[PDB]
């Protein structure tokens, strides 16, 4: 049961990611 | 061991090449900062492909325009003024990155056998360089773009019989015009990525023997793993560079230039001084120091005929300075000697300066006449020097 | 027309192998009723009875355990005393291994013969043992000859001479076991492991002390040795077999008389010269010989965490392994799979070493000089797994090895006598079989993580290796694969 | 939880054994198909449960030379109702451990476990010496691992040495190696094996011994899988003939190594068995290359000799390898490589010393009661018990008592040590010498010194 | 099943077709398992008798050799084929049986194809 945790972890960190690449925050 | 199972992906087929030759490769343990400097080239090709990649999108290479499309890119397109002083500052870095190089080739004996296709490999890459850098410093169409093209276009009628026809073929027409900017174009693209594969036969060459090292001597008891001592040492130079570049690029943009060239090429008017880049310096001074036409080209030619004949010179079986005394202090005069080639190449041709110039290529070719007769007499010190 | 199918010789061949397949296909189920390949849990508390341990402590402190087995023809008897190389100074290491040599060399009554002649004379055997922490000699003897052997042991333990020219001869010997210290390089590697895992503690001394130890040693020291750390709170009699407690225990009370009664005491001994770790590592370069064998160890836990159970269940699941076990690529362990289907490996071997206030967790193999590359990658891959993905198929298969392990070593008296000591030295009780088995089934996958995680996870190595180890990787490649990036 | 130093709460604690156990009685039933099948139970929670057939390399002559040793490799492989990859599993399922040893007159295959798993370990045993499906792979895999086995012997002088004076001391099927020669193996394969197996393991000549376990369900879980075994009719062992010998492989280089061996009566003839026991013990010895425990030998004759008197010898001890119906007594010798004939002389010269009669009464009592307490002792082990009683019941079909044996150990005389190694070495003598032989002597010289 | 040349007539002709195409050849149905195809086919292979494994590369040398040519076999020779006598079939089957059990029981696989 560990796969889904690490799968949270790594999508928290492509938002996080994504977020800062493009900063979308004029548009949100 | 017999693999049925999969260890380490790195020794998978897909990673092995890779793997072998950049991660676990045997590197000497003494290597000092003086070895960073071909990965600091490496990246400074790989800098000048990529914003030069960028800057074919909006540069036009005509001459009613081409003049206009560096100015373009500079005031209209968002960032235009660091893609530029990027790509032309990053000739200087480049050009900077690789004299320290083979600097530290010369100090450390590093063109010895048996690494002399190493050393042959990367006379053939300064050429290229030489050739990428002018041909790219004409695109702007500027005064010295101009005026620079003209001569090294003409230098090839120093050859009496076809030497005419040849400049004339080079141009594309009886003068320096728009097909020798779009001809220098293309081959600017083009260059480029024969200088990216000259660096890889340059890198496999120097991996069939491994590095030389500061002491010079047999390192196969002493070796580590590419990955990751020396991968963080280079990271450390990377960074020390990229503050040495930026300091360049966004204090003093223009300082390693003429401002001759931010006035349109006039092909009425030759400018009171006319000059190329500071990293052809030495060579403009080798060539105005022969006062003869076949002469100076002649010496040009036999500058890099020296450097290519420097590794297969019988020497002496001692490779670094650091235990050669008399080779080391040769080395020093050398590089003080190359200094004031550059120097007075900037300087108009007029007394003192001639003299100097002259005395200056004699120095320089003196040390190539030297060093093999310094290995002919060294091959009897260990019998002299008795314990 | 074609051939039939059994001229052509390769076509016969074709259908033999065929036939033989065809008899695989087919099981015959009475033979498939009872065994299982799936890992269960067992309760089975009625088969673990066992013969009282009676413990009983005398007015001095001494403490006097017997298992009693009046069937028995034979008995094995001993002193274990909670002393060791740890214990002594810097000056003074060696002075143990030194005793245990000088101890059968002869009291006021027994001259070196007499005591041979005595103890041969009944077919008894003497043993004698030394340790970091633990000390012990103890005689294997018919059941008639337990008096004579527990008069034997407090005659050597209270009243040995040592004579100067015994000494001066063990010197010597002593000095050539010094200069002799090859052939067991297993000792040797597990040596080097202490020294530096445990730097500048009393823990990375060995048991055998410097030369210039031996050299120095004197009559005097051995008797300060023996005043100092050979008191009656410090050591347990242990008898098992065919011995009842009550003439055991009025035997010790008639023969241990002249004990020194020292005050100092183990627990404040741990306290004032503590055991740390110290993430280190010592190559020791020698391209002659033909395999190469490295140990790999973490800080393990002390006898008294309740985390050695744990470690216990860890070191049975990376399990042990060498070329001559038929089955090595079908076991539950992982690594030992590894090992044995890609033949990179002489010997593979997981260690839990404990003692008072720590431990030691790795691994010990034996390889050729090319398969260390992948040997390493395998052991880290697998140790650090224990972190990350525990499978309770696995964990359920280890926890029966373990109690099964534990119960079908305890056979002779010789085993259960050194079982009592150590446990009454260690844990100042003997754990009866069932709260083991307890404490061992409480240990689930959960928890194994847990532990792994507290002691393999991100955690800092020691490493000793001998041979040619020069494709073993470095200390920070060992150091990486402590814990995985995809996680 | 809590620390090992305090008692777990909540666990519940089986009641303790008494102090005295009354010892369980052996009982021995017998299938119509001739399979005898014996237990005893015990108190301890551990069940030993074995197979012993009474095949062996005296077996192997002509045709299935080195088939006993492969056999011995082969054990608990692929089934043909289980896969060996299963096999492994249902042993470390229960925690169970597998061993099987090869002898030349005799084979067991043993499985060891908690007494809770008897079932299983059983069936498992039974489905792998009954139905071994004897695939081509895996033969192949065991006949490489055969070769290391086999060339790895040269490490082992006294192993190496034993075996060849097996081989230079008798003519018929005794004679036949315990380890093929390579050249031999390249004809064994699965049909050989299979041959070879049908034809000798039979039920009557195979013992079912379970140390640990109540007899009603041994006898209900293994009835049903052996009594399909049909009736063979009790064939004879093939005679050998004890003759001299010598084995002479020079080496060259260093660190000599000999044996010396007489024969001696089998175990057949049970009051001179002992007389060559206690003869062993006797001469005694040790391996000279270690040190560590008095009382393990370092006062006996050859001892406080040998390596008390002479120095430079690396080891010096005496052996004993006794059948059915002959044996090997014998004292083995390092020394140094020129020392050698003075080695032999040495050792010669101690088996005439108590062939005469000089060896005192104190001698005599110390080597009895290093004898009595040596059989006990190793009765502690229940792996031993386990493999005793198979051993036992395949050779006389009772398992006499121990007390016999002690009883005739305390009956010897110094008349009768006296006799009994005068008979020894009246006899012709084996030699074995490996190494550096050039100046090991000759055979007909050693044989001269008795 | 639709595939049963006795049951099924279009299965009777693709039986006729593939068994016309490998006799021209003198190859064997098995003999187009190619080891590198899967490590399941290569352990099956590994495990067969030598004389067979000998006779399939025989004929795929055989075959080889009369493709190049942009031959036949003669009509003779034709006559003799035995293109769906198996050799490889069962063995495969039991590899693939042993396989799953592995996996059914969490053991690590005896053998992996390498990540290219
Ligand atoms: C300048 C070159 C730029 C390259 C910089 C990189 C340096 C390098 O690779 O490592 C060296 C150095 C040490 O690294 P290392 O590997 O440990 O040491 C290797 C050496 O072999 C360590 O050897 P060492 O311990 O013997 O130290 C000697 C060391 C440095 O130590 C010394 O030099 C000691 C000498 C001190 C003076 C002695 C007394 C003087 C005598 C009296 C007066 C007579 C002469 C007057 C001179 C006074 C000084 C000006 O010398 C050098 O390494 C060479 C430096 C000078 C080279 C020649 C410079 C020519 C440029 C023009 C200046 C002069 C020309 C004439 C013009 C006239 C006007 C002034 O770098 C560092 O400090 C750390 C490196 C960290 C990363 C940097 C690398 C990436 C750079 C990014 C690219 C940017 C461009
Ligand atoms: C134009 C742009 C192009 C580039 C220009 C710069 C050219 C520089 C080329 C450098 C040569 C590269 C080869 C390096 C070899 C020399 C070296 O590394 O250091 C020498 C020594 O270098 C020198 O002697 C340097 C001479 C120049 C010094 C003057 C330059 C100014 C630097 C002085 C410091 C700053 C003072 C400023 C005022 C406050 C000793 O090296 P080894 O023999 O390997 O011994 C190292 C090991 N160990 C010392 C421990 C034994
Ligand atoms: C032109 C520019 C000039 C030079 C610029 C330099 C550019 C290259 C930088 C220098 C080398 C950097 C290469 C870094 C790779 C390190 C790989 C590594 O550390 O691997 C880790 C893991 O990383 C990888 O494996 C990634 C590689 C994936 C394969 C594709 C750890 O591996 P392990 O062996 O400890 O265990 C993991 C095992 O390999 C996997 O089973
Ligand atoms: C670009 C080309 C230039 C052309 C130059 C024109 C022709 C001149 C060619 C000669 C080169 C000039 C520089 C030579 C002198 C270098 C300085 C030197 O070597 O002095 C050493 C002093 O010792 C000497 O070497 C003096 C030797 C004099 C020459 C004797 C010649 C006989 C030897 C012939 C051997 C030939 C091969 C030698 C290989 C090294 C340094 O001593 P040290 O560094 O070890 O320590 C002292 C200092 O205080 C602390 O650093
Ligand atoms: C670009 C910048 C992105 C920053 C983070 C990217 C991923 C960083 C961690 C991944 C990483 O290095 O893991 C390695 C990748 O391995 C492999 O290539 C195989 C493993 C399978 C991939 C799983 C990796 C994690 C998924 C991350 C993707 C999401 C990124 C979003 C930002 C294996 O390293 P190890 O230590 O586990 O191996 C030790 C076993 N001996
Ligand atoms: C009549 C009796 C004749 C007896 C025999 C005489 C000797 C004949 C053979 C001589 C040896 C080979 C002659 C080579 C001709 C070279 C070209 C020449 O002379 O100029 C012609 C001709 C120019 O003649 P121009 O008009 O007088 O300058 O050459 C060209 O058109 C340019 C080509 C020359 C440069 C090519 C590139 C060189 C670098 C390649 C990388
Ligand atoms: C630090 C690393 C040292 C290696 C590279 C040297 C570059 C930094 C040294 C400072 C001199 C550079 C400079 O200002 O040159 C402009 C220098 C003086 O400044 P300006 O006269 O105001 O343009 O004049 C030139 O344009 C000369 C051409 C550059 C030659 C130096 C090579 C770089
Ligand atoms: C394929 C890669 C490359 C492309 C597409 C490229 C393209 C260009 C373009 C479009 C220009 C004209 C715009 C301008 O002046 O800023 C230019 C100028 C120039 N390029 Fe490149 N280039 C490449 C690689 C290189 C390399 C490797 C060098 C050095 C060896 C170099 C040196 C120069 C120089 C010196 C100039 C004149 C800069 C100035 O004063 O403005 N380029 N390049
Ligand atoms: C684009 C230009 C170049 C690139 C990217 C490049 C790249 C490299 C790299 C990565 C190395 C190994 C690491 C190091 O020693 O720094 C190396 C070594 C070397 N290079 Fe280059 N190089 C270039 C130009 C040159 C030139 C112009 C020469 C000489 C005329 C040269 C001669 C050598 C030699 C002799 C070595 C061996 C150094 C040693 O073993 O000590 N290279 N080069
Ligand atoms: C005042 O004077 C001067 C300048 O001015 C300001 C200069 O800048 C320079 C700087 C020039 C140097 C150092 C040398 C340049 C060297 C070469 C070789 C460039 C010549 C190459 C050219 C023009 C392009 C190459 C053409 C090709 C390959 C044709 C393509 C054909 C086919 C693919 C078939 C010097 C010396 C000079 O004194
Ligand atoms: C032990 O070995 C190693 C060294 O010590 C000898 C090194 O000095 C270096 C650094 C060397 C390099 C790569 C510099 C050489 C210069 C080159 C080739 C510049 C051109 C760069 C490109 C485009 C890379 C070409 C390669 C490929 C496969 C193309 C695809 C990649 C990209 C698009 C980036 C590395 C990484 C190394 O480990
Ligand atoms: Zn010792």
């Amino acid at each position: 049961t560990i796969d889904i945790q690490a799968a949270a972890g790594w999508g928290i960190a492509a938002a996080a990611g994504a977020i800062w690449v493009v900063q979308p925050f004029g548009w949100i | 061991t017999i693999r049925n199972q999969r260890f380490s992906l790195l020794k998978q087929p897909i990673s092995s090449t890779l793997n072998q030759h950049l991660v676990d490769y045997p590197t000497p343990s003494n290597l000092s900062y003086w070895w960073g400097f071909g990965s600091l080239a490496g990246i400074c090709l790989v800098i000048q492909i990529v914003t030069g990649v960028f800057l074919a999108m909006h540069y036009t290479p005509h001459v009613d325009l081409a003049f206009n499309s560096v100015e373009h890119i500079m005031r209209d397109v968002e960032g235009g003024w660091l893609l530029r002083y990027m790509h032309a500052n990053g000739a200087s870095m480049f050009f900077i990155v690789v004299y320290l190089h083979i600097f530290r080739g010369l100090y450390y004996a590093s063109y010895s056998s048996p690494r002399e296709f190493v050393w042959c490999l990367g006379v053939v890459i300064f050429l290229l360089m030489i050739v990428t850098a002018f041909i790219g410093y004409v695109l702007p169409w500027g005064q010295m773009s101009f005026w620079g093209a003209t001569v090294i276009t003409s230098l090839a009628s120093a050859i009496p019989v076809v030497g005419d026809t040849i400049v004339t073929w080079l141009w594309g027409g009886f003068s320096v015009d728009n097909a020798t900017l779009n001809r220098f174009f293309s081959l600017h693209y083009l260059l480029p990525f024969i200088l990216v594969g000259a660096s890889l036969l340059h890198l496999a060459a120097l991996h069939q023997y491994g590095s030389n090292n500061p002491l010079g001597v047999h390192s196969e008891m002493d070796k580590i793993a590419f990955y990751p001592y020396f991968y963080v040492k280079d990271l450390v130079g990377w960074v020390a560079f990229a503050i040495f570049f930026s300091i360049w690029i966004f204090y003093a943009p223009n300082v390693l230039g003429h401002p001759d060239n931010y006035i349109p090429a006039n092909p009425m008017s030759t400018p009171p001084h006319i000059v190329p880049e500071w990293y052809f310096l030495p060579i403009y001074a080798i060539l105005r120091s022969i006062p003869d036409k076949a002469g100076g080209v002649a010496a040009i030619a036999l500058v890099f005929i020296c450097l290519l004949a420097l590794p297969f010179f019988k020497s002496m079986y001692v490779r670094s300075s650091s235990f050669r005394p008399i080779y080391q202090g040769m080395f020093w005069l050398l590089l003080a000697d190359c200094l004031l080639l550059g120097w007075i190449g900037c300087q108009p041709v007029e007394a003192p300066f001639v003299t100097i110039g002259q005395i200056s290529s004699l120095v320089f070719f003196l040390f190539f006449a030297i060093t093999p007769i310094l290995g002919r007499v060294g091959r009897g010190i260990p019998n002299s020097y008795t314990d | 027309s074609p051939p039939p199918p059994h001229l052509m010789p390769y076509d016969h061949a074709a259908e033999i192998i065929k036939n033989k397949i065809k008899k695989l296909e087919n099981p015959d189920k009475r033979f498939l009723k009872y065994a299982s390949p799936h890992p269960i849990l067992a309760s089975h508390n009625h088969i673990l009875s066992a013969p009282e341990t009676r413990v009983t402590t005398l007015p001095n402190g001494l403490r006097v355990a017997t298992e009693s087995n009046l069937s028995a023809k034979t008995a094995t008897v001993g002193v274990w005393i909670d002393a060791g190389s740890r214990f002594e100074s810097d000056e003074t290491n060696g002075t143990a291994h030194f005793l245990e040599h000088m101890i059968f060399k002869g009291t006021d009554r027994r001259t070196v013969r007499a005591l041979e002649e005595e103890i041969e004379d009944i077919g008894g055997h003497l043993n004698a043992y030394t340790s970091r922490e633990q000390t012990t000699y103890y005689a294997k003897v018919l059941d008639s000859n337990v008096n004579q052997a527990l008069d034997v042991l407090a005659d050597i333990l209270q009243n040995s001479k040592f004579e100067e020219q015994r000494i001066n001869r063990e010197r010597d010997v002593i000095l050539r076991e010094m200069q002799e210290v090859e052939g067991q390089t297993d000792e040797v590697v597990l040596d080097h492991l202490h020294a530096t895992a445990f730097q500048y503690t009393p823990l990375g001394r060995t048991i055998l002390g410097p030369a210039q130890n031996v050299k120095s040693i004197t009559r005097e020291d051995l008797q300060n040795y023996i005043k100092t750390h050979y008191t009656a709170s410090r050591m347990v009699i242990a008898a098992a077999g065919a011995v009842k407690h009550e003439e055991v225990v009025e035997q010790v009370k008639k023969l241990f008389t002249k004990l020194s009664s020292d005050p100092t005491t183990t627990s404040q001994l741990v306290a004032n010269e503590p055991a740390s770790f110290t993430g280190s590592e010592v190559r020791m370069i020698d391209d002659d010989l033909p395999l190469a064998q490295f140990a790999v160890a973490f800080e393990g836990a002390s006898w008294t965490d309740p985390d050695s159970v744990a470690l216990m269940v860890m070191q049975t699941m990376l399990g042990s392994w060498n070329k001559n076990v038929g089955g090595g690529k079908h076991v539950g362990s992982d690594l030992t799979q590894r090992v044995a289907i890609n033949e990179i490996a002489e010997s593979i071997m997981a260690f839990n070493t404990n003692y008072k206030d720590t431990g030691l967790f790795g691994v010990y193999a034996v390889a050729k000089a090319d398969c260390l590359d992948d040997l390493s990658y395998a052991i880290m891959y697998e140790v650090t797994k224990l972190a990350y993905r525990v499978s309770d198929a696995d964990v359920t298969r280890a926890r029966n090895q373990l109690k099964s392990s534990l119960l079908l070593h305890m056979d002779g008296t010789s085993p259960i006598a050194e079982d009592i000591g150590r446990q009454l030295l260690t844990y100042g009780r003997r754990i009866p079989t069932a709260e083991l088995f307890a404490r061992i089934d409480a240990v689930d996958a959960s928890t194994v993580k847990r532990v792994a995680n507290k002691y393999i996870y991100d955690k800092d190595i020691a490493i000793s290796a001998i041979g040619p180890i020069q494709d073993l990787p470095d200390y920070n490649k060992f150091r990486r694969r402590t814990y995985w990036n995809r996680y | 939880l809590t620390s090992l130093d305090m008692p777990l709460q909540g666990v519940s604690l089986p009641p303790p054994l008494a102090d005295k156990v009354e010892p369980s009685k052996l009982q021995i039933t017998t299938l119509p198909n001739g399979l005898k099948i014996a237990s005893e139970t015990t108190p301890n929670p551990a069940a030993s449960i074995g197979l012993y057939v009474d095949c062996g390399s005296i077996y192997e002559a002509p045709y299935f030379h080195g088939a006993t040793h492969l056999l011995e490799r082969m054990a608990f492989k692929s089934t043909l109702n289980r896969t060996h990859f299963r096999l492994v599993r249902e042993i470390e399922a229960i925690g169970g451990n597998t061993s099987a040893s090869a002898s030349r007159e005799q084979m067991s295959y043993t499985i060891d476990a908690l007494k809770t798993y008897v079932p299983e370990m059983v069936e498992v045993l039974i489905d792998s010496v009954r139905n071994p499906a004897f695939l081509d792979w895996e033969v192949n895999e065991e006949l490489r691992k055969m070769k290391v086995e086999i060339a790895e012997l040269a490490k082992n002088p006294m192993g190496f040495l034993l075996e060849a004076i097996h081989s230079a001391g008798y003519s018929g099927p005794l004679a036949s190696p315990l380890y093929a020669p390579e050249s031999a193996l390249d004809r064994l394969n699965g049909e050989l094996l299979e041959e070879f197996m049908t034809e000798n393991f039979t039920a009557a000549r195979m013992v079912l011994a379970a140390s640990g376990v109540e007899h009603e369900e041994l006898l209900k879980v293994a009835e049903p899988l052996t009594s399909d075994l049909p009736n063979v009719p009790p064939q004879l062992a093939p005679k050998s003939q004890y003759v001299g010998g010598d084995f002479r492989q020079h080496t060259g280089g260093e660190a000599t190594h000999f044996a010396v061996a007489f024969e001696v009566p089998g175990w057949n003839n049970e009051k001179e068995a002992v007389t060559a026991t206690v003869l062993q013990m006797l001469m005694g010895g040790g391996g000279s290359f270690s040190a560590g425990g008095p009382g393990k030998g370092m006062h006996s004759w050859l001892y406080r000799r040998v390596l008390n008197e002479y120095q430079e010898v690396q080891s010096c001890t005496a052996f004993t390898s006794i059948f059915n119906d002959t044996g090997l007594f014998g004292i083995y010798g390092c020394s140094s490589p020129q020392f050698a004939a003075k080695a032999i002389e040495l050792a010669a010269k101690e088996l005439k010393d108590v062939a005469g009669g000089k060896v005192n009464q104190a001698h005599l009592d110390r080597a009895k009661a290093a004898t009595k307490s040596a059989v006990l002792m190793n009765l502690e082990s229940r792996m031993i018990a386990a493999e005793d009683i198979g051993r036992q019941i395949l050779t006389y079909g009772e398992r006499k008592p121990v007390d016999q044996f002690l009883k005739s150990v305390d009956q010897l005389t110094l008349k009768d040590i006296a006799d009994f190694t005068s008979k020894v070495i009246s006899k012709p003598l084996t030699m074995g010498s490996f190494g550096d032989v050039l100046a090991v002597p000759s055979y007909d010289t050693i044989s001269s010194k008795f | 099943r639709l595939v049963d040349p006795r049951k099924n007539f279009l299965a009777r002709m693709h039986m006729k077709s593939v068994s016309n195409r490998l006799r021209r050849y003198g190859l064997r149905y098995d003999d187009l398992y190619d080891p590198l195809y899967d490590l399941d086919i290569k352990e099956a292979l590994n495990r067969l008798p030598r004389e067979i494994v000998d006779a399939r590369n025989q004929r795929l040398m055989r075959a080889m050799d009369l493709s190049m040519k942009h031959e036949y076999l003669p009509d003779n020779l034709q006559a003799v084929q035995t293109p769906f006598r198996s050799y490889l079939q069962d063995m495969l089957a039991l590899v693939k049986r042993e396989r799953a059990e592995r996996e059914a029981l969490g053991a690590l696989p005896l053998y992996q194809r390498t990540i290219p």
